């Protein structure tokens, strides 16, 4: 099917205390591949994925140089939005980046997306065309027009729609063997009596990849969301995913409910009950 | 491969 | 100027079964800003060593972070997480249970 590769980058300032902390990874769909972290010893791009181990001394080079470069860009930025905002230089502030490209089944460039955000709120993004951007407040007035001077735009469109699609296919094909694979989700069901007339029935969904997923309960096949509790997906820790979904039910109409699965990795959705 | 091109805010 | 609190998840790698080897893992996500102080607990008393995945945002701009741990899950044996976070006014603990 069809498969994303993404950027994010985070700078926090820290005032009193010198240079802030920046944090950059890269992912393909749900996995991540690099990651550079100002904190950490190295001060390169280091791998994160198998696949990306094999490219060369040039590779990890002109990385490494593209993510300090940003990182001193976005540090200069933290002064700057503080001023745009007449803010004090005793809080810390939070600068995040998000850019990247999807591509369909047969590889060809689908979308790409950049889009930035200061202290976890909307700052500038580049509109769906990617010939123009979106400030969200005035103090994002005056960077869209540096941005538009800087013809930050046509640089933006020429990597999503060139090197990020040409690298992300590159990446496809030399992680094939995992990156490719789905893992559809290992499902079981669990009971457990809440007094003498209700139960919770929790249905798992385990092991499965990539992260998205659906978990719906229906009682006599009618959707339900009434006295339902549904888990963010998270992540097991060996590159699978986990979640579940649970109903309380009254003890003796177990029956009537029912759990479905959804998964790219499942042809068709499945169904399960609490007795056969 | 990550962007190479950055303009300040 | 907005904060947002932290969901916390604590649970384990793969189903728990006593006496065998697994991961515990303490999944803490919605939150900003992204400094934050994650424990895992083993009855009680900070577990040493334990590592964390890199730092990264979902599409509301919230932090996710995930800790992580190897342990024996056992019959009395208790484990849980602990967060602090601006937001909160005291820690946050959360047990692990099994089924969740
Ligand atoms: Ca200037
Ligand atoms: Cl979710
Ligand atoms: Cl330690
Ligand atoms: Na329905
Ligand atoms: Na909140």
């Amino acid at each position: 099917g069809s498969h994303s590769m993404r950027y994010f980058y985070t700078s926090v300032s820290r005032p009193g205390r010198g240079e802030p902390r920046f944090i950059a990874v890269g992912y393909v769909d749900d996995t991540q591949f690099v990651r550079f972290d100002s904190d950490a010893a190295s001060q390169r791009m280091e791998p994160r994925a198998p696949w990306i181990e094999q490219e060369g001394p040039e590779y990890w080079d002109q990385e490494t140089r593209n993510v300090k470069a940003q990182s001193q860009t976005d540090r200069v930025d933290l002064g700057t939005l503080r001023g745009y905002y007449n803010q004090s230089e005793d809080g810390s502030h939070t600068i995040q980046i998000m850019y990247g490209c999807d591509v369909g089944p047969d590889g060809r460039f689908l979308r790409g997306y950049r889009q930035d955000a200061y202290d976890g709120k909307d700052y500038i993004a580049l509109n769906e065309d990617l010939r123009s951007w979106t400030a969200a407040d005035m103090a994002a007035q005056i960077t869209k027009r540096k941005w538009e001077a800087a013809h930050a735009a046509e640089q933006q469109r020429a990597y999503l729609e060139g090197r990020c699609v040409e690298w992300l296919r590159r990446y496809l094909e030399n992680g094939k063997e995992t990156l490719q694979r789905t893992d559809p989700p290992k499902t079981h069901m669990t009971h457990h009596p809440i007094s003498d007339h209700e139960a919770t029935l929790r249905c798992w969904a385990l092991g499965f990849y990539p992260a998205e997923i659906t978990l719906t309960w229906q009682r006599d096949g009618e959707d339900q969301t009434q006295d339902t509790e549904l888990v963010e997906t998270r992540p097991a820790g060996d590159g699978t995913f986990q979640k579940w979904a649970a109903v309380v039910v009254p003890s003796g109409e177990e029956q009537r409910y029912t759990c479905h699965v959804q998964h790219e990795g499942l042809p068709k959705p499945l169904t399960l009950r609490w007795e056969l | 491969n990550s962007a190479s091109f950055s303009t300040f805010k | 100027m907005i904060q947002r609190t932290p969901k916390i998840q604590v649970y384990s790698r793969h189903p728990a079964e006593n006496g065998k080897s697994n991961f515990l893992n303490c999944y803490v996500s919605g939150f900003h800003p992204s400094d934050i102080e994650v424990d895992l607990l083993k009855n009680g008393e900070r577990i040493e060593k334990v590592e964390h995945s890199d730092l990264s945002f979902s599409k509301d701009w919230s932090f996710y972070l995930l800790y992580y741990t190897e342990f024996t899950p056992t019959e009395k044996d208790e484990y849980a997480c602990r967060v602090n976070h601006v937001t909160l006014s005291q820690p946050k603990i959360v047990k692990w249970d099994r089924d969740m």
